RNA sequence: AGCCAGGAUGUUGGCUUAGAAGCAGCCAUCAUUUAAAGAAAGCGUAAUAGCUCACUGGUCGAGUCGGCCUGCGCGGAAGA
């Protein structure tokens, strides 16, 4: 969004033509892409000043500037439409004229992310440090939490189909999944696994209950995506390295016995292009 | 000939100044004069202009055959005008008119703003469409073709500056 | 403009006009069919 | 009827619902819902035993409209429907196999006489004799 | 020679039909109407939709066109 030909209103209104979705954007644009200084958040109706030097400094919020006093007018009225047709209860105060505050509208739109009919769009620059400090506050209010979602849903081991919503807190049997299982010349196999709920201690007979194998839980290590930091006590929701698995496949469980059990491998791919390596 | 069977009818609203070889046409919005060659015999006879090739210059059927086509365009150019629209197809390329100056967003490290001479009232409805208006048929092309020569039609994408009625022939990569 | 001693009217719509004295042959869509000498 | 916009007569055996895209660009000319030309003709296609190419023409109109003319199958494929094989023209004047007299040719011309104003009876008779000689077929009465 | 201008329409033109559907190529090489149309020239192209040649069917309303022979001319023609 600091480039030529970068029209914000075109692309979000191009999704309604090609992708066929319903995007209603929120953070609009101020500046002719080279003297660009403001990103127009429309709920609080505030433009944000960014850095000039000293690569990250300011977050200065001001009002809507005078050069865009009418485009903020005709686009805020479509924002406050987006709760009257999200929940049925905001239908009668769009027309009655109860005030549509910043805090009231998000309580409907957050429930519009569990069905995913609208996506929330934001223009800005990553590299020019214009928008990155803005983009974080929507994540806690428009992206869902592991305790706000439907949690771990184990079904059974065999038989009928009883899908069971388990708890997202620490008060459940342990559960995780195995993915991004990288390698290393130190210990051999590594993982980038994420635990959904429950707490594990250090040292466990973690099995892989889909393929009938016994494994033991070694010294777990966390990263800054690069550096070895030994995570001993893994809390519910961290992402770490389930180390020392003897055999492990794509997406099987990491679970103590006498507990719920998953058995799920969906969309196993097909590597297509085949070249023959020779020594 | 066909040109000898082609006389031109001047209408009311455009005045001729026949000082023999030098004709200065007093028109609607300008003064479209051409100082022709001496291979012509000019006469605004009654209303419809009649011409003639001079003796010795018997190749003046060509040299006044230019002239018969010439002055017809001049009396209709000073009054009505030429719409000469150009189509800017360039990634991040814009066009905007101010006074008599055109910007050229042309993918360079520096802007190109060239001033355009008299006989031009330029306009720009958008960043990709640009009007040019003028009275001479020569000047309505000469200022247009200079822009097009700065970025010729690229026959691998369709990139470039191109006329409204001009249709390029874009090819395909075919190797990689 | 390719040069060769022979200007042969090759493409189906090939104009020929004598610009400056040296003949160069004018196609429409084919740039490959344009010679200049002879 | 109409003029330089569009006029092509192309349809093949109507047992195939899909528009068969050596025909498809004749349906890919002026913006049709291809389901409409599938739903127009099938009300009368259940009065036939399929297997022969039946022809229709396309003709167009301003906004999104179109039209089409139904006729009977031509006698050229009716020559090679009775003869068993659909393609006999390997050598025209060197093959002498297969006879049908004029009586078959006129009764497949009454269905032309009850459908179309050209392709008349007596004039086509030499060309239904002319499509016989190119295929290498004989005729006697 | 240009602007209107139908490209009158039997047909899918086979083969071998996977498309070789007038437009890859070998044998036929008729024409229902002949005041305008060939079982056919390229481009669009796997095939075709798009655009023409075909007759210019209606307008301009006069000359015009392709080759044979010679008088001379241009290119071909770059050196220390």
């Amino acid at each position: 969004m600091d480039r030529m030909g970068a029209n914000f209103l075109k692309v979000v209104n191009q999704i309604k033509t090609r992708l066929g979705a319903n995007p209603v954007p929120l953070q609009l644009a101020i500046g002719a892409e080279e003297h660009f200084t403001g990103v127009v958040d429309l709920v609080k109706m505030k433009a944000i000043n960014w850095n000039d030097a000293d690569q990250g400094v300011t977050f200065e919020y001001e009002d809507i500037p005078a050069d865009m006093v009418e485009l903020a007018n005709e686009w805020h009225q479509n924002l406050i439409e987006s709760a009257a047709e999200a929940s049925e209860e905001l239908m009668e105060k769009y027309l009655g004229g109860e005030e549509l505050t910043e805090a009231e509208i998000k309580g409907a739109l957050r429930q519009r992310v569990l069905n995913n009919e609208i996506i929330l769009v934001t223009c800005g620059s990553a590299f020019k440090n214009k928008g990155v400090q803005a983009m974080l506050d929507a994540v806690i209010d428009y992206l869902p939490s592991p305790v706000d979602v439907p949690a771990i849903n184990g079904i059974l081991d065999d038989g009928k189909d009883t899908p069971a919503e388990r708890h997202a807190s620490d008060d459940e049997p342990f559960s995780a999944l195995a993915f991004k299982i990288a390698t290393d010349p130190f210990v051999g196999n590594l993982t980038f696994f994420r635990v959904y709920s429950g707490v594990v201690n250090s040292g466990d007979t973690v099995l892989n209950s889909v393929k009938a194998a016994r494994e033991r839980f070694g010294r777990i290590v966390q990263m800054h995506a690069n550096k070895r930091e030994e995570i001993k006590e893994v809390r519910a929701g961290d992402i770490a390295a389930a180390i020392g698995l003897k055999d492990v496949t794509t997406g099987d469980t990491l679970c103590d016995p006498d507990a719920p059990i998953i058995l799920e491998r969906m969309e196993f791919p097909e590597p297509v292009i085949s070249i023959a390596v020779e020594p | 000939s066909r040109v000898a069977k082609a006389p031109v009818v001047v209408p009311a609203g455009v005045d001729v100044k026949i000082n023999g070889q030098v004709i200065t046409i007093k028109g609607k919005n300008g003064e479209l004069t051409r100082t022709l060659n001496d291979a012509v015999e000019v006469k605004h006879a009654d209303n419809t202009l009649t011409f003639g090739p001079r003796d010795g210059y018997a190749d003046g059927w060509a040299q006044a055959g230019t002239a018969r086509a010439l002055l017809n365009s001049m009396v209709i150019g000073v009054t009505e005008g030429f719409t000469k629209k150009l189509q800017l197809v360039g990634v991040g390329y814009r066009a905007a008119v101010k006074g008599n100056v055109i910007n050229l967003s042309l993918g360079f490290s520096h802007p190109v703003d060239h001033q355009l001479p008299a006989g031009i009232t330029a306009e720009c409805p958008t960043q990709t469409e640009i009007v040019l208006k003028g009275a001479d048929k020569q000047v309505i092309g000469q200022v247009a073709a200079d822009l097009r020569a700065y970025r010729r039609p690229e026959p691998y994408k369709g990139k470039g500056v191109r006329y409204a009625d001009e249709v390029v022939r874009t090819k395909e990569a075919k190797k990689k | 403009m390719k040069v060769r001693a022979s200007v042969k009217k090759l493409c189906r719509n090939c104009k020929i006009v004598k610009r400056d004295g040296v003949i160069r042959v004018i196609c429409s869509a084919e740039p490959k069919h344009k010679q200049r000498q002879g | 009827a109409k003029k330089v916009q569009a006029y092509v007569k192309l349809q093949v055996a109507a047992g195939m619902a899909n528009p068969s895209p050596p025909v498809g660009p004749a349906l890919g000319q002026q913006g049709v819902n291809i389901m409409e030309f599938c739903k127009a003709f099938n009300a009368k296609t259940d009065s036939i035993e399929k297997g022969l190419p039946i022809p229709v023409v396309i003709t167009v109109y301003a906004d999104r409209s179109f039209t089409f003319v139904t006729k009977t199958p031509p006698a050229a494929v009716l020559l090679k429907k009775a003869a068993g094989i659909k393609s006999g023209s390997g050598k025209p004047n060197k093959d002498k196999v297969g006879k049908i007299s004029r009586a078959q040719l006129q009764e497949i011309a009454q269905t032309k006489a009850a459908d179309m104003t050209g392709a008349d009876i007596e004039a086509m008779t030499r060309s239904i004799e002319g499509t016989a000689r190119s295929m290498g077929l004989v005729v006697e009465d």
